[PDB]
């Protein structure tokens, strides 16, 4: 069906159809335009008028231009041909390697799986990181959140988790970038082509053969309108739903800056004519997120493990966006700037971090008791911060001084040099198993490492490294 | 023991419902026959011991 | 209800009271046809470069140079005084859509292609025995989604009788997809 | 700092005046035998 | 069921015949529709579109009508016909809901059969007045120790569970639900059985499935029902789910039976109401909420009541849950819900990580009903416990500075540490009332002061097994008489002495 | 047994659902073809609307196809795109019923295999014992754990 | 009677169209064709013979074009001695399930305040039997009293104690108004008044009742009711009291629970009525809507109304606009605190925030005035050592400062006392402390004739005899 543009406001387009209207969420293609401008219907307004959000820039549009309704929502290809390939929100590849020769295409918008088609089986992941392996165990087939501000190490943590999981996974995987830097996107693409996660081969006739790849890529970055930022996670979720529905495989889904999914709505609803909520957010701030999250769930067919990085504006965890997002997660990891200023990396706050897979019916009772003792120790150390800042450690008793010593020691021991940090840290990476971490924590709590110094636990992994560093520092 | 004597017998399925609610009524009959043939020998062993 | 609804109700009332109906009735059709055929009277109405005095002068010249009652002239002067001249077409549509109503309704109607004088007569007489309004001046149109079966709107808003093929078909299908 | 100082103050005062009330309860009935119900 | 060819085709043939109030959709957006027509609509009634979707009419403006949709707006197309059914929004009630999982409107989602219930009930109703009520005198056994002792709960109360995220809010309610299976199995008197309703607003279906699994693993579903209005479910369903739960509970309240209802994530209801009013263009207040939040929660919580002996004698207890941010209880929603409840159960992260689980702060937590909702045998111990814990809370902050104190204060510290280590509990591990009485007796009469704190966690368990093995008669007597005579006092003391003789600990 | 009956009831329900779904889809497609093909239906619909302004061929054709379907015995029918709506729908019917019975019944090939290769090769008058057999007795045991766990 | 048609419906706001003879503002309209009785109160005139009104009951079930009848007068409540012993709604309807009110008269809840020429009377002293109240914040016999506090500080408990200690001895009548409080509390108050003779219900063989005696009237606009009812129920009760004041010339008591709900019930509807919100969400017409109420509550040369209003203070913030404006309208003030209730000192009255217009040497003698001011000086001196004690300790304080702290702690524990209605919380019996006894005990404690006594002998007593008895008991139990 043909329609005419009547009004244009930034990332919003008002269209007029004569004969028959299109439903909501339907796609429209603008014809008198340089690129392939796509509009997603959002509302109906009467007078056979429709409101739409543009997946690209509106510079060049005219009141009178012609628009064609495709009759269905946006369609992204699916199959094993999307593997080892980048794809924007409209499915168009921007890898400069050819088209996507996939048979089937799925709609960007799908209803979530029902209540009966769900299976909450408790598993664990081997991340190789001490803090999450001890105090916030990650759930195989569940959602994981990395909450943080700017410059605390979410991207580095996601790259480490990629290195330590996806390569040792075997199944498929997906990465979505929602308003992140193109630099780090290209870096991830090249690291995957290096590590074999993406296996590109150039045939003699210019074609390519990505057979052997184990990771898809979807990128809607900061250089994109809000309409092209609020519809990328859904594309990635369709690409993963094809795998975990038909192929039956277990998939991973790493997402970078899901917050942009809301930010776009914040820079769109004002133009769509909606009343703002407390801090300018939408009244649909909870439903627009739940309709995205409920599609992420383990079922009887397959499984999606998910790792979402959640921005926290102005270091405020009480913002509505992260407040709503906290309710949808199975595991949590809240990074802090106060701990990063101490040079500790990963700057994970083990008290704000939590999980559902910490109970003794999942992990053992030695693990549970060690985790709870560490949490008690760190809370008892936090409770003395004021009196230490004002008066000093001398006012404290000896039990409190021992507590402070062990808390500083276990803080410095919960710090790990990653492999991807070697470019700006120099020190080699340290994979760490869980029982070694548990033994080290047990010993540090008991008192078998009080003789050692405090700076001997900084970036050492296990305890043999700590003891070797204490030996070398004795000189 | 306590578990398997607390509710007593709340299961006691009634085929009048399922004969109506199901349209095949060809395998349901043999299944019910198996059921009534096994419950007899169960109660037999019970009263024998 | 709406602004044009208010002005149309006022005009209907006063013309039912004092002067006549047929004069203003013919006037509204002539004014709408002039708006939809001249293609410059519309811009004269919408443009703000035209002063209020030039507007009133041209309106009085149209009054003198055409069959025109004082009630419609007062209507136009009021719409100009209140900056509602662009609402002329809308007002005319409302006045034609309850309404323009004592003598005879105007109705829209759609087909596929040219029908015949025979079934045209049948259509008009059937709609006339249904209406029981002795005057009916209709419209013909061509939209081919409703395949050939005659859909229309006898213009009073709450009666859009959708005698069509595709519409009944889709309604039936969506009905009979019901569970059991 | 606020709950800290408040609870420290409350505990210190409680202990001090518990001791003082113990001493006064020891030395009451001697200096005020007209109140002792043992002698009434 | 039925067969296709001879029956279904005949039926559809009989169905097709049709020809010749109603309205038409004018605007559509964000799960809300604006119609033109239907001048005879009741404010608050159900509305049906020509595609199976349902809606609820709220804003009866002059020109248009504002409907909120129970689903996605892709079905509505700005011109669709619309018809009013005349029914005010209502839900089914009965024992057919027990063991079943349903949405806000009574439609099941377990996937096993329909809802066998014939009588329905209106969602929004008038609460019962001052005359058909009575005082709260019966207790509601929560299964926990600190609750059942220091913050008692009655039948007919409305008690808030307020805390931060991941503090043990849902676990308290699930233990309250699990503790009732023994009380219900050991009787056939419906006046004494306690049925349960769990309304999950804003939760995710994975969490609801985990809760259903935890209850089925313990046979705690034959007396409960669940009302899941999750995040994917539209705002009107999240708005109506708690009222649907109260409607399902009023059957128990009015039919002489008892009930308990747990509204989980009651702030998501207010979020959804804000969403609806802002998309219906109603003006906001502060933090973008409307002014009708008080009338939103009062309507809901005033339906909890204890009726008199003429209206059957039923009850409907309420246990709403609230998540604060940064412990700010000076906010608008926590303040509103606190000002309309008969108690408070505060939960803290500092206490949650220090080792106190459940992390209930017994200072801020209160219960206006109090001892009236509490057994005499538990009064006798809990009064002393509250006094001792008050003294310990007063003195411990100054004591922790390493000062040297007398023995009368060292005893206070010792007993407070003992009680604080007694009130800890595992998750999904509730206890009977008689066992709580016995354990708190051991803790209050001084059989834990010399003992080491870390040992108490097994002193409890072993003692429980001992009194469940060889001293069932004491428990039965406490359960029946609901008091501690001198005979039971002496028997319990002798049992504790025998246990300490038979066993050995670090002190 | 109860879980078995719940499963079979749900399967029957979804079968009949998909059945009526396709029964409507195919009748609709057939009418969309026949209308555009035949000239008579146009003027018939014209007359129908005209007399309605005071039965239509759509309802007529629907009722006709339903009546012609009600007495078909879809078991006796032909392949999928076989034209006549009964031949279009009975393919789906039979295929879905086969994919049902293969999941809530044992297959005759599985029966025949063991009946003719495994069991009677042991012994006759009573089928006494089983040491007289290969290692594939273990496979027979696995077959047991399939059969009883599908029935 | 005129006739109108409902035009649109938005929550508790209803627009109505009349063809002629618009009703004045504040008039009452009755909806016709509804399940139960539904009354609307005109609030604004919008134009085109249209009005905007507020519903007393829920608008669920209302239809556009439904018919409406103007009554020609605002909400008229029945009045007389027939309302005594009885409960009433905002619209005068009874909800006690005992029959209809056979009143021979009705008064409009909307009236004009008494003018300046109608002066007050002398500041009569009111004896409540409470110590801190009778000492530091004496209550006036003919003036307004305020009980400010958050949740869980003892407001309704203090009102119940005041009722037990005043209303029973009072010879005139009395009124209670529950404005958005709990229904359990309403039931408890009704049962306790039926118990303690304040209400005397006598059922008859012919099914009727007899409330002869029963010097009390009850009005309820509780939380379950919508806005429009919670706002006007206070005017209803105040008219019921103005009747007894003006005509019968009686002295009247007027207890009100959670007057703050009035303001809340304004803020719930103002934005729907088209008003712009004020600073923190409250309505613009806060001060005028509250003063039109409060100015009707005053003593005149025909009668007197002693009022006692409980004011919810959200989050313990006294800077909120509602209590900030209400403070100026009161003769006597009593602010309850949580930091004091945490110490088990009940009633948890803050004597450094409580004030009174009566505490002057000409009204209460210098023996009372100087005693009160010395107590306040002592307590402020004790408050001005909290940081020194928390940082350094009691070791640094001189013996003068230790004496000050001891006396201040003793006063703190002594102002506590047990109420009769708190038996079901404390188990202890209740006390009635007269004012000369309070002044004697305070003078003694400040003079220093009880330093020999301990501190724990004060926290439940109603005099010095009980203090000496408790100290005696603790000394005997010490050996």
């Amino acid at each position: 069906n043909h329609g005419r543009i009547t009004q244009v406001i930034g990332a919003v387009v008002d269209v007029h159809f004569d004969e028959q209207l299109p439903p909501i969420l339907n796609s429209l293609e603008v014809q008198g335009h340089t690129n392939r401008l796509v509009l997603e219907v959002a509302q109906h307004l009467g007078e056979n008028t429709v409101r739409t959000i543009a997946m690209d820039a509106t510079e060049g549009l005219v009141r009178g231009q012609k628009v064609v309704d495709t009759g269905a929502p946006i369609q992204v290809p699916v199959g094993v041909e999307t593997l080892g390939r980048i794809m924007n929100v409209i499915g168009e590849p921007v890898d400069e390697c050819g088209p996507v020769p996939a048979k089937k295409t799925y709609s960007i918008h799908r209803a979530a799986p029902l209540f009966a088609d769900q299976s909450t089986e408790p598993g664990l992941l081997q991340t190789g990181i001490k803090v999450v392996d001890l105090l916030a165990p990650y759930a195989k087939g569940g959602k994981i959140g990395l909450f943080g501000g700017a410059g605390v190490g979410k991207t580095v943590l996601i790259m480490e988790l990629i290195n330590n999981v996806a390569n040792k996974h075997g199944g498929f995987s997906v990465f979505a970038g929602v308003g992140e830097r193109t630099r780090e996107g290209n870096d991830l693409y090249h690291e995957m082509m290096t590590t074999g996660v993406i296996k590109r081969k150039k045939l003699e006739d210019g074609k390519f053969d990505f057979t052997g790849s184990k990771a898809a890529l979807v990128y809607g970055q900061m250089n994109e309108p809000p309409g092209a930022r609020a519809r990328v996670a859904l594309t990635a979720l369709s690409v993963a739903e094809y795998f975990r529905d038909e192929q039956g495989q277990d998939v991973l889904l790493f997402i970078d800056n899901i917050y942009r999914f809301t930010q776009a709505g914040s820079e769109v609803s004002a133009l769509l004519g909606r009343i703002p909520s407390a801090v300018g957010y939408q009244p649909t701030l909870a439903t627009d997120l739940g309709q995205l999250q409920e599609r992420i769930t383990t079922t009887k067919k397959g499984s999606i493990t998910s790792v979402q990085a959640v921005y926290v504006p102005a270091d405020d965890l009480t913002d509505p966006a992260p407040a709503t997002t906290f309710a949808h997660l199975d595991a949590t990891t809240v990074l802090s700037r106060q701990i990063a200023e101490l040079g500790i990396y990963p700057a994970v706050d083990p008290l704000d971090s939590t999980s559902r897979m910490l109970a003794p019916e999942i992990v053992g009772q030695e693990h549970y008791d060690t985790a709870r003792a560490t949490q008690k120790l760190l809370q008892d150390y936090k409770s003395l911060q004021d009196i230490i800042a004002i008066l000093g450690m001398d006012e404290l008793s000896e039990e409190d001084k021992l507590v402070v010593s062990r808390a500083r020691k276990i803080q410095r021991f919960l710090s790990q040099p990653f492999t991807v940090a070697e470019v700006f840290t120099g020190k080699p990476g340290r994979f760490v198993e869980l029982p070694e971490t548990i033994k080290s924590a047990q010993t540090i709590l008991r008192g078998e490492c009080d003789d050692l110094p405090e700076m001997a636990f900084y970036m050492c992994g296990g305890l043999e490294e700590v003891r070797s560093k204490a030996v070398k520092m004795a000189q | 023991i306590e578990r398997q004597s607390t509710p007593g017998k709340p299961q006691q399925i009634d085929w009048a419902k399922w004969e109506s609610q199901i349209a095949h009524k060809d395998i349901l009959n043999c299944l019910k026959t198996f059921y009534t043939n096994q419950v007899q020998i169960l109660d037999r062993a019970l009263g024998a011991l | 209800q709406t602004l044009e609804g208010r002005y149309a109700s006022a005009l209907f009332r006063v013309a039912k009271k004092k002067n006549q109906l047929e004069k203003v009735y013919g006037d509204l059709e002539s004014v709408r046809n002039a708006l939809k055929d001249s293609s410059e009277f519309r811009l004269f109405v919408d443009s703000p470069a035209v002063s209020v005095q030039q507007k009133l002068d041209v309106l009085r010249q149209l009054v003198n140079r055409y069959k025109f009652d004082p009630l419609t002239g007062n209507l136009l002067t009021t719409l100009v005084e209140n900056k509602r001249l662009p609402m002329l077409a809308r007002v005319a549509d409302a006045f034609d859509a309850m309404y323009r109503k004592e003598k005879g309704e105007v109705k829209c109607l759609v087909t596929s292609a040219k029908p015949l004088s025979a079934q045209q007569q049948k259509e008009i007489v059937a709609a006339l025995q249904n209406r029981a309004g002795t005057q009916a001046r209709l419209i013909i149109d061509y939209a081919v989604s409703p395949q050939i079966m005659g859909g229309l709107v006898v213009r009073l808003g709450e009666q859009v009788l959708d005698f069509s093929v595709a519409t009944r078909l889709d309604r039936l299908q969506s009905q009979l997809l019901a569970p059991l | 700092s606020v709950k800290f100082m408040d609870q420290k103050r409350s505990g210190e005062e409680t202990v001090y005046f518990k001791k003082e009330d113990e001493a006064l309860l020891r030395n009451l009935l001697a200096n005020h035998p007209e109140y002792d119900p043992k002698y009434s | 069921a039925k067969i296709s060819p001879s029956e279904m085709s005949r039926l559809l043939e009989e169905r097709i015949a049709g020809w010749k109030e109603v309205g038409r959709v004018v605007s559509v957006g964000d799960g809300i529709a604006r119609l033109f027509g239907l001048e005879g609509v009741q404010a608050g009634e159900l509305v049906e579109f020509q595609n199976g979707m349902t809606g609820m009419a709220l804003n009866l403006e002059t020109d248009n009508v504002g409907v909120v949709i129970f689903g996605d707006d892709r079905s509505v197309l700005e011109g669709d016909s619309v018809k009013r059914t005349g029914r005010i929004v209502d839900v089914p009630i009965g024992p057919g809901l027990l063991g079943r999982v349903v949405d806000a409107l009574g439609n099941p989602i377990d996937g096993k059969g329909p809802i066998p219930a014939k009588e329905r009930r209106r969602v929004e109703l008038k609460a019962p007045g001052i005359i058909p009520r009575k005082s709260v005198h019966e207790p509601m056994m929560t299964g926990l120790k600190c609750v059942d002792a220091l913050v008692p709960v009655g039948r007919g109360q409305r008690e808030l569970i307020i805390g931060d995220r991941q503090t043990g809010k849902t676990a308290v309610a699930v233990d309250a639900i699990i503790n009732q299976k023994e009380i219900n199995d050991s009787t056939d008197d419906e006046s004494k059985k306690l049925y349960c309703i769990y309304v999950a607003v804003g939760q995710k279906r994975s969490t609801v499935a985990q809760i259903v699994k935890a209850l089925e693993q313990r046979d705690a579903m034959k007396y409960t029902t669940v009302v899941a209005a999750t995040a994917s479910e539209a705002a009107p369903l999240q708005f109506l789910a708690p009222y649907s739960g109260c409607a399902m509970g009023e059957w128990f309240r009015d039919s002489g039976r008892h009930c308990v209802i747990i509204y989980d994530d009651l702030s998501k209801q207010a979020t959804a109401y804000r969403q609806m009013s802002l998309l219906l263009r109603r003006p906001p207040g502060r933090e973008a909420y409307p002014g009708d939040v008080f009338y939103l929660h009062s309507r809901l919580l005033e339906r909890a009541a204890k009726m008199g002996d003429k209206s059957g004698g039923g009850s409907l207890t309420a246990l709403p849950v609230i998540e604060t941010q940064a412990g700010d209880v000076s906010a608008y929603i926590p303040t509103n819900v606190i000002s309309i409840t008969d108690g408070q159960i505060f939960l803290e992260t500092e206490l949650f990580y220090k080792g106190i689980r459940p992390a209930i702060n017994v200072g801020l937590s209160v219960s206006r009903v109090g001892s009236a909702a509490q057994v005499k045998a538990m009064k006798q111990v809990a009064g002393t416990m509250k006094l001792e814990l008050a003294q310990y809370r007063e003195v411990a902050a100054f004591a922790q500075f390493g000062s040297d104190l007398d023995a009368s204060t060292r005893q206070l510290l010792t007993r407070g540490t003992a009680l604080t280590e007694l009130l800890k509990q595992r998750q999904y591990s509730p206890m009977k009332n008689s066992v709580q009485v016995c354990v708190l007796y051991c803790g209050v009469k001084g059989y834990l002061d010399p003992l080491d704190p870390k040992e108490i966690s097994r002193f409890e368990s072993l003692f429980i097994d001992y009194i469940n093995a060889n001293h069932q008669d004491i428990l039965k007597t406490i359960e029946t008489e609901k008091e501690l005579s001198e005979k039971t006092e002496a028997k319990l003391r002798a049992a504790v002495d025998e246990f300490v003789a038979m066993n050995e600990f670090k002190k | 047994l109860v879980e078995k009956l719940n499963g079979i009831q749900q399967a029957e329900k979804l079968i009949q659902g998909s059945l009526q779904d396709v029964m409507i889809r195919e009748i609709v497609s057939s009418f969309k073809d026949l209308y555009k093909s035949r000239p008579e239906l146009h003027d018939a619909a014209m007359q129908s609307a005209i007399q309605g302004l005071s039965m239509d061929p759509v309802g007529a054709h629907f009722k006709a196809s339903l009546q012609e379907l009600a007495k078909v015995n879809l078991s006796t029918a032909t392949a999928d795109p076989m034209g006549t709506v009964v031949q279009r729908v009975a393919a789906v019917f039979q295929k879905r019923e086969k994919e049902f019975l293969d999941t809530f019944t044992v297959k005759a090939t599985e029966a025949q295999e063991i009946k003719t290769i495994v069991d009677k090769c042991h012994k006759g008058n009573t089928f006494d014992f089983h040491a007289l057999s290969d290692e594939e007795l273990r496979r027979l045991e696995q077959l047991y754990s399939t059969v009883n766990n599908r029935v």
